RNA sequence: GUCUACGGCCAUACCACCCUGAACGCGCCCGAUCUCGUCUGAUCUCGGAAGCUAAGCAGGGUCGGGCCUGGUUAGUACUUGGAUGGGAGACCGCCUGGGAAUACCGGGUGCUGUAGGCUU
RNA sequence: GAAACCUCCCGUGGAGCAGAAGGGCAAAAGCUCGCUUGAUCUUGAUUUUCAGUACGAAUACAGACCGUGAAAGCGGGGCCU
RNA sequence: UAUCCGGUAAAGCGAAUGAUUAGAGGUCUUGGGGCCGAAACGAUCUCAACCUAUUCUCAAACUUUAAAUGGGUAAGAAGCC
């Protein structure tokens, strides 16, 4: 059907996105870009288990997906349906096109194929949270991910709690003080600035 | 103890939107203009709806704007037909309010089965000293805040003034 | 509730108008066509008769436009009057007129030129504008900044356009709004604008009043009625008012000074004063709490 | 092939800057330009009457003319091989003084400052200027405290 | 100290709400005979001067938003010139000079020209 | 009645400006009125394509005769391409 | 050495335009489907769009920012007084 993924692979084109212009894209196959127990607490979860790239290539949406049922198949197998989560960050925006041969090289410019996601050297692909009991778990199941994507692509422990910018060292008495108060998935970070009548609603 | 802060009105707004346009129209015009003492305008239509059966720049309503003793004065009769009742809903968050009534000849006119019966819509700017401030020409601005006139401030002025009720629901 | 209109974002994009713009004082369209000048004309002068209406006050100023702040030449205010003679109804057409002759004679008595162009002395009202004259310095010629009045027939403005030109200086004009001129019609009577430029619109409507009830006049005219003005006092008034406008314009001021240099405002609030005050609303809340 | 319109390319050429459309303000006009006055030209979007063309936009020459409110305005444009000095008549509001030559002024009034000067001393002053010369002989003195050693870090992997 | 008229640069000058304003101003304000204009004396025009700083206006306030300006981000990203450097490629490292931008954290929050007041 | 007409508030333009798009534009360049024919007559200069020839298109002036505005001004077609 | 010009790399999207993930919060709206309701902004979920802070990820024909390399001028007798 489709054209291998060796065509597509280096980030050659400038991007392309599906817009007024580039339009009849067909629909990215990845969807979902996360799944598991995403309606989890900050707390009840911090791991931050990445698949960084180390290569500037472009990732077919195709390959994403696959990587994430993938990670998330052994992540249940493993562990549990409701112990852990996953995040995709990269989405297929570029579109990628294709020429096609049933009058030559002449007016020869493509329709889009398909979409793909640039990545950048040293970019994170996927990313999972879960417990301190369960990191070998969630490398595995980016190892196994790792095997879905074309190139090269590390595997990586943040210092981060969770899928928070915070350094985790910190992240516990952050809450302590109220710098940081959560929020879902994340966590509110509160600085000193804002009128006091804010500063009133904690410390109370 | 305060010395212009006193609510007043503004003026009065009187409009009969019968959306027909030619003679319904030419003959509501009459009525405001028998019940206001003073010739009144005809507004036109923003564009056409073939639901309502109205074009683009068709006459459909007629109406005037009050102002002074003679506004005191129609607000009187509307409120008298309407029988000193509003309603919490009838005031705007503005601190302006109005209510219909449902034919003229309730107020104080005489039928005529040409000249028939226009039911019209009272609506009353309330303000206060310096609102002009607003609509000048040269040195323009806002009127503060502690100024503006608040739903609750103007439900009270009907409930002292004209001894309304103000009934809820 | 709904999408709130005034975001962040709303104020990062935000472009303020000019500060007099905001004010509500300077039609920029019309400055630029008023105070330019030809740039082969250089550094040359544009003069502007500007005239500003106050609700007590009329103000009439000659000026220039430099680049630090456009300069004024000269000037004459409505409250000088009262050296001249006019008491009261200094707002009035009649007022305007003698504002604007002041400012045309004290402007002329700085140049030299009030032994040239004396100008119209007896006041017909009618077209007049000076001729500059040969072997003499030209006639001063400027034009009439109206800034935002609605120019009508009638304006005070050319009340004192009008009489800066029976002053002396050569201010172009139209007399299509002239109080006098009709709008059905199109000639200008120019005994109407007389009238109004002696104060006779003002003495009837006050013998109007007198004549139906004595309360309203008594309300209408009280400055009027304390002062001594009747209305058969009136047109005296504003001709002598004019002659010693005409013999004496040199504005003197006064010898201002023994001030004790006091603050009626509030200064500004330093850093750390603001720094400790939220200290202390910090500390009192929580005093406050550690209770109930 | 592109087409040859007389404002392709403009888009940002003339736009005004980042909160700064409307009113021209109004210096810009009332400021005087005489023959021979060196003259960065920089079109400009709200005034489309008298805009000069897109190759002479940063571009600075001399007036030569001055018209009610416009001026003449020689400057240099290169075309392939040849330099053509050819003559444009911008109106105002796309036009400022060249700063370029004040600095120049500045430095021969100085100069007429210490040439007079200096006469009736004797002592001859330094009129030419001179490029920044090697930074002369000096000691540094290490005030009690030793100086501060720096190891360069080692690697760690951080995204 | 501060205002009015005309301004220059146009947020360090905007917005929100809060407080305070002596005198002179500036206003709101009271009228429609006349000028002028409205469906409407609301606006506009005109004649006033009984009230009042309520509002506009000014000055201040807010761990305020915004803007302005420093730090950090970072010698990071990028980059001129160099090599028979690496690397299967993709890309990367060095040499040679140049060098940013958010988030985050500080500070600031109109200056001033001409003419005329008031605080004598 | 989600949509008719009226009224108060907010509203940096998110509308509109014949048309493609880009720029530009708020007491306007938008809308609504009033008066109009500068879309008129006539020399050269200049810009743009460029060979630095033409055409078209434009820019600054200058001389006429008008328009409009209280005026300063603006206007010899269409905000600019 | 002075001085203008710039909108590419980068960067940004808790700034506009457009795209786009997630949960917190919200009867904003209102709905369509429910479950418990005669029905009820009643209780309970829900999914629609909208909104209040956050959050993931983007742009040849987006951008508040904004390089390096780069293009003008100027650096005197044709000048000063
Ligand atoms: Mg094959
Ligand atoms: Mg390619
Ligand atoms: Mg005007
Ligand atoms: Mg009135
Ligand atoms: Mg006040
Ligand atoms: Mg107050
Ligand atoms: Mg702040
Ligand atoms: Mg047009
Ligand atoms: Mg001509
Ligand atoms: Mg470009
Ligand atoms: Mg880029």
């Amino acid at each position: 059907g489709r054209r291998p993924a060796r065509c597509y692979r280096y980030c050659k084109n400038k991007p392309y996105p599906k817009s007024r212009f580039c339009r009849g894209v067909p629909d990215a196959k990845i969807r979902i870009f996360d799944l598991g127990r995403k309606k989890a607490k900050v707390d009840e979860f911090p791991l931050c288990g990445h698949m960084v790239s180390d290569e500037y290539e472009q990732l077919s949406s195709e390959a994403l997906e696959a990587a994430r049922i993938c990670a998330n198949k052994y992540m249940v197998k493993s562990c549990g349906k409701d112990g852990f989560h996953i995040r995709v960050r990269l989405h297929p925006f570029h579109v990628i096109r294709i020429n096609k041969m049933l009058t030559g090289m002449r007016g020869a410019f493509g329709k889009p194929q398909g979409t793909v996601a640039r990545v950048h050297i040293g970019q994170v692909i996927m990313s999972i949270r879960t417990k301190l009991q369960n990191k070998e778990h969630v490398v595995e199941a980016l190892r196994r991910a790792k095997f879905k994507f074309p190139g090269r692509q590390k595997i990586h422990i943040s210092k981060k709690w969770g899928f928070t910018k915070f350094n985790a060292d910190e992240f516990e008495d952050m809450v302590a003080e109220k710098r940081l108060i959560p929020d879902g998935c994340g966590v509110k970070y509160i600085p000193n600035r804002g009128p006091l009548d804010k500063w009133r609603a904690l410390h109370s | 103890e305060n010395p212009m802060r006193e609510l007043r009105i503004r003026k009065l707004c009187l409009n009969i939107c019968v959306g027909e346009s030619g003679d319904r129209l030419t003959r509501a015009a009459k009525v405001l203009e028998q019940l206001t003492g003073q010739t009144p305008v005809f507004s036109k239509a923003r564009y056409t709806v073939r639901s309502f059966g109205i074009r683009r720049n068709e006459k459909i309503a007629v109406h005037c704007t009050v102002r002074g003793a003679k506004a005191e004065e129609i607000l009187e009769k509307g409120l008298k037909v309407r029988e000193y009742e509003l309603r919490k809903n009838n005031f705007s968050d503005t601190g302006n309010f109005g209510f219909g009534i449902q034919e003229h000849i309730d107020l104080g006119i005489k039928y005529d089965p040409s000249i028939g019966i226009y039911g019209l819509d009272f609506y009353v700017v309330l303000g206060r000293p310096g609102f002009s401030i607003a609509d000048k020409k040269r040195r323009t601005g806002c009127i503060g805040a502690k100024h503006r006139i608040s739903k609750e401030e103007a439900m009270r002025w009907f409930q002292q003034k004209y001894d309304g009720i103000i009934l809820p629901g | 509730f709904v999408k709130v209109v005034k975001n962040k974002a709303y104020f990062k994009r935000y472009q303020v108008k000019f500060r007099r713009r905001r004010e509500g004082k300077t039609d920029y369209y019309a400055r630029k066509r008023l105070v330019i000048q030809d740039k082969n004309k250089y550094n040359t002068p544009k003069y502007r008769m500007i005239v500003r209406v106050t609700n007590r006050d009329i103000i009439c100023q000659i000026a220039y436009a430099r680049i630090e702040g456009d300069m004024i030449v000269c000037a004459a205010y409505a409250h000088e009057l009262p050296k001249y003679g006019v008491k009261v109804g200094l707002t009035n057409y009649a007022a305007a007129y003698c504002t604007g002759l002041l400012l045309a004679r004290r402007l002329l008595n700085r140049f030299g030129m009030d032994k040239i162009y004396e100008g119209q002395v007896e006041v017909t009202g009618d077209e007049y504008n000076v001729e500059s004259i040969d072997g003499q310095p030209g006639a001063f010629t400027c034009y009439l900044d109206a800034g935002l009045a609605r120019t009508t027939t009638g304006n005070k403005v050319f009340g004192a356009l009008k009489g800066a030109v029976d002053g002396g200086l050569s201010i172009p004009h139209s007399t299509k709004r002239f109080p006098g001129y009709d709008s059905e019609s199109k000639e200008f009577n120019a005994e109407v604008h007389r009238k109004h430029i002696m104060g006779q619109n003002v003495a009837d409507y006050m013998r109007y009043l007198m004549e139906e009830d004595e309360d309203a006049y008594k309300k209408q005219f009280s400055q009027y009625i304390k002062n001594n003005v009747t209305p058969d006092m009136m047109e005296e008034m504003y001709k002598k008012a004019h002659a010693a406008i005409r013999e004496n314009p040199v504005y003197e001021k006064k010898p201002k000074r023994e001030v004790k240099k006091k603050r009626w405002n509030r200064p500004k609030m330093s850093l750390a004063q603001k720094k400790d005050r939220v200290a202390q609303k910090k500390a009192s809340f929580l005093r406050a709490q550690e209770r109930a | 092939t592109n087409t040859k319109g007389k404002r392709r390319g403009t888009r940002y050429m003339f736009s005004r800057p980042f909160r700064k459309h409307g009113v021209v303000p109004l210096a810009t006009y009332m400021r005087i330009y005489k023959k021979g006055d060196i003259v960065d030209i920089k079109g400009m979007g709200t005034v489309q009457k008298g805009m000069p063309h897109k190759c002479y936009h940063g571009k600075t020459g001399r007036v030569y003319n001055v018209t009610q409110h416009a001026v003449g305005i020689v400057v240099n444009k290169q075309v392939k091989g040849k330099i053509l000095a050819k003559r444009i008549n911008v109106r105002i509001e796309h036009i400022k003084h060249s700063k370029s030559r004040d600095s120049f002024l500045k430095r021969v009034k100085e100069n007429d400052q210490k040439k007079k000067e200096a006469k009736e001393k004797g002592t001859w002053v330094q009129l030419k200027r001179q490029p920044a010369p090697p930074r002369e002989a000096h000691f540094v003195r290490t005030n009690g405290k030793e100086p501060e050693l720096l190891e360069p870090i080692p690697y760690e992997f951080m995204a």
